[PDB]
């Protein structure tokens, strides 16, 4: 016979290269890319046992560019949940979570719950990184800095991790789906 | 092979789809899967002639007509996905190959069918309820293929101005020596009868050549090493802007001139 489970629509945004597409790949084939990284992962529904009753988890990444900025608005209806990703070495993605995602997303999503993801976690402490960032005046987003951008835009989490490492992957997508389920 | 008795049956079948549209009737997934057939059947036809120029231009014409009205139509289930992702995924076994100045048309009809899909996809969905996944993917697909698309034949174009404006360099210059050097070899050729002594009176005539081109023997040698390349790349196709194969031309009579002195004395001497 068949039985009713739940299922939630989770869409992905944020700046060009702050790593959405990797996110996805990682989470649901635990494999980092090599080369090829399409712009946007190909659409795709993950089941995901949480507290012991399954959950089909529609991930919908996004781009943004101009033909991606027609293409983005149409993954927006029937969201429950929203991710804004920036990378943690890149202060221009964290500054665009304020300017662009929030109010692109309250928009086109009032009332549903948003995450926020700091990406790439790895290269915080990788000092070739971080000599580059030293060589403009740049230094990687904290957690407390990351934590209040969260606050100030009403996320419901924040969250740090590194596709390359899988280290906060999986947890990014449990809060997710835990959003939801209030 | 492409006849001309297919390319009429196949423009009175866009025709078809041009009434149809004036009357507001258009089959949409009639049309681009048809038009999609355009295109190989116009591609086909380019490349082993059998069909004048004169009907390739308004066939190539009337595509474009369609796609207009296509275009200005739109303004007023994954149905169409099912039609219309064939022709994205044959588009697609374009990219993963190596071009020619003589596919620039080529490409620029499949950018205009991405286009195409593109704008009325993005309709149809901009109203027509939430988007499904199945599409919204094809739709990024789309915009994968037509950016890609875009930077390759924006590649092409620009590496064809640069051959338009290498050659009329090498033109320009040629001719300082062109006129002296073309009579010169007219006048060798034209004065040509062995034993050992008809080799020294053949020697003495070439001799005689270079000496009066003893001005440009320098500029000759470097001429040759400069347009022979070009010619290599620019080949021998019929297939290219017409201007580009005239200059094209040009150059491959200038260069045998120099050529030609360049070799007179290993040949003669
Ligand atoms: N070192 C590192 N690089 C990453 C990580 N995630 C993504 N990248 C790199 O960031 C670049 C952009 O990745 P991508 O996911 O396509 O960016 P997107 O436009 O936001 O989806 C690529 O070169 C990735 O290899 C990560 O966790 N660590
Ligand atoms: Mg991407």
């Amino acid at each position: 016979g068949s039985k009713l489970m739940q299922a939630i629509k989770c869409v992905v945004v944020g700046d060009g290269a702050v790593g959405k597409t990797c996110l996805l790949i990682s989470y649901t084939t635990n494999a980092f890319p090599g080369e090829y990284i399409p712009t946007v992962f190909d659409n795709y529904s993950a089941n995901v046992m949480v507290d012991g009753k399954p959950v089909n988890l529609g991930l919908w990444d996004t781009a943004g560019q101009e033909d991606y900025d027609r293409l983005r608005p149409l993954s927006y209806p029937q969201t429950d949940v929203s991710l804004i990703c920036f990378s943690l070495v890149s202060p221009a993605s964290f500054e665009n979570v304020r300017a662009k995602w929030y109010p692109e997303v309250r928009h086109h999503c009032p009332n549903t719950p948003i995450i926020l993801v700091g990406t790439k976690l790895d290269l915080r402490d990788d000092k070739d990184t971080i000599e580059k960032l030293k060589e403009k005046k740049l230094t990687p987003i904290t957690y407390p800095q990351g934590l209040a951008m969260a606050k100030e835009i009403g996320a419901v989490k924040y969250l740090e991790c590194s596709a390359l490492t899988q280290r906060g992957l999986k947890t990014v997508f449990d809060e997710a789906i835990r959003a939801v389920l209030c | 092979r492409i006849t001309p008795k297919k390319l009429r049956e196949l423009s009175d079948l866009l025709r078809t789809h041009l009434s149809s549209a004036a009357t507001k009737q258009l089959d949409m997934g009639g049309v681009l899967s048809d038009l999609d057939t355009m295109l190989v059947a116009l591609d086909k036809a380019e490349r082993e002639g059998g069909v004048d120029k004169d009907q390739l231009k308004s066939f190539n014409s009337l595509i474009l007509k369609t796609y207009r009205v296509i275009e200005d139509y739109v303004k007023g289930s994954n149905f169409m996905l099912s039609i219309v992702e064939p022709s994205l995924q044959r588009i697609q076994k374009h990219l993963d190959q190596t071009h020619s100045f003589s596919d620039i048309g080529s490409l620029v009809r499949a950018h205009k069918h991405l286009e195409t899909l593109l704008e009325v996809l993005v309709t149809l969905s901009q109203q027509g309820q939430p988007v499904s996944s199945e599409t919204y993917g094809f739709l990024n697909r789309l915009a994968e293929a037509k950016i890609t698309l875009s930077q390759q034949l924006n590649t092409l174009q620009q590496q064809q101005e640069s051959a338009k404006a290498q050659l009329s360099i090498l033109i320009n210059r040629s001719g300082s020596w062109a006129d002296v050097a073309r009579q010169s070899l007219q006048r060798f050729d034209s004065t040509r009868p062995y034993t050992a002594i008809h080799r020294q009176m053949m020697a003495a005539h070439a001799a005689i050549t270079l000496q009066e081109v003893s001005e440009f023997t320098d500029d000759m040698r470097n001429f040759t090493v400069d347009s022979i390349p070009l010619l290599i790349q620019l080949g021998r196709s019929s297939l290219m802007d017409e201007h580009l194969v005239e200059q094209r031309e040009k150059l491959r009579e200038l260069t045998t001139i120099a050529e030609r002195l360049n070799r007179l004395e290993r040949e003669w001497m």
